[PDB]
């Protein structure tokens, strides 16, 4: 069990309301860490609280290839320290918007890791993410896929089990979020249609800046692809972005299982997909360790610097 | 790309 002063601080990596995130080396191990620290005066002050205390949970509780671990959370009279594995390959939304577009191989191996992930978080954990963007999804040392950022997630959901909160991100919402009818764990799979179709046609599927004109789009439009997009690839996010959930493509009691079966993932072994056995389309080129080539230079290049959580602090067994 | 989206919730 650990304090403030076991790491060194070497990089800043985000800045936002709550907090921020650093680069760090653990003193007694020197292993590298991602330390997400928040300010408790916000969080409270911003009731974040609730939100706060379920990704401790799920973290806690969650040990898979493509979920971002927790190595250890502590506290301190005005702070929230969460100390987690590093993604060194930073976010897949730096890669798009640098990149434009996937191909459909490096998309299909993404979305590959992607289903494997949520799909034990639904079965194994009964947790429904709920906030799958591209922003939350990094890549590792060797390029696979780690989902961050658990705050959102609702727990105990089994099976055909509902949930009413507003939540997510605007541009991610599902039709049935939109809709404020009572929803179930295919919110997850709407938004795997999202990401993946981000990857692979470079834009949004629906978008307009005025929240209201986008929730009309995404209630309403019916779905277009650009004419290069192979149709494997056209029915997997056809499937996935049906506005009933009842016909989303994993909307069954099959659950991911239906998405693991479609032609688009044909060649894929999905014991393999959790094994890391398959070959990662790219590998973050870092000469070092503490290179942050992939995380934005407004906070590579910086400078670094109210009440008790019961039962918040946290040591990842041995 | 497109602007960085906000995690909300309500
Ligand atoms: C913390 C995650 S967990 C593993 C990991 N590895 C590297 N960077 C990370 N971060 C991701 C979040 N980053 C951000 O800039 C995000 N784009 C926005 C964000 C969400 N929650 C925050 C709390 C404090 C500061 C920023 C954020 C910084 C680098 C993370």
């Amino acid at each position: 069990r650990v304090t403030m002063n076991e790491f060194e601080y070497l990089k800043l990596l985000g800045k936002g309301t709550f907090g921020k995130v650093i680069l760090v080396k653990e003193k007694a191990t020197g292993r590298y860490y991602a330390m997400k620290i928040l300010k408790k005066e916000v969080i409270v002050a911003k009731d974040e609280v609730a939100h706060t205390l379920t990704e401790n949970r799920v973290l806690q509780n969650s040990r898979h290839p493509f979920l971002t671990a927790l190595k250890y959370s502590f506290q301190t009279h005005d702070r929230l320290c969460f100390v987690m594995e590093y993604a060194n390959g930073g976010e897949l939304f730096f890669h798009l918007s640098r990149e434009r577009v996937f191909s459909e191989d490096r998309a299909r191996f993404y979305g590959a890791e992607i289903v494997s992930a949520l799909d034990y978080l639904h079965s194994e954990k009964n947790v429904v993410y709920r906030d799958l963007k591209l922003e939350n999804l990094m890549l590792d040392k060797d390029g696979h896929i780690k989902i961050t950022d658990f705050g959102l997630c609702k727990e105990g959901i089994k099976d055909g089990a509902t949930m009413k909160t507003f939540c997510g991100t605007p541009e991610y919402l599902a039709p049935e979020v939109l809709e404020d009818n009572d929803y179930g764990r295919a919110v997850d799979w709407w938004g795997l249609g999202v990401v993946m179709y981000e990857m692979m046609c470079g834009r949004l599927p629906f978008y307009n800046q005025d929240h209201e004109k986008l929730f009309e789009l995404i209630l309403m439009e019916e779905i277009r692809f650009p004419r290069t997009l192979g149709p494997e690839a056209k029915s997997l996010l056809s499937g996935l972005l049906k506005k009933d959930p009842k016909q989303r493509l994993g909307g069954g009691s099959e659950d991911a299982k239906e998405i693991m079966q479609h032609r688009f993932f044909a060649g894929i072994v999905w014991q393999h997909v959790y094994e890391k056995k398959l070959s990662p389309p790219f590998k973050p080129q870092v000469t070092s360790e503490t290179d942050t080539r992939y995380f934005d230079e407004e906070f590579t290049a910086q400078m670094i610097t109210r009440p008790h959580f019961p039962q918040f602090d946290y040591s990842a067994s041995s | 790309g497109r602007p960085r989206t906000t995690s909300f919730a309500e």
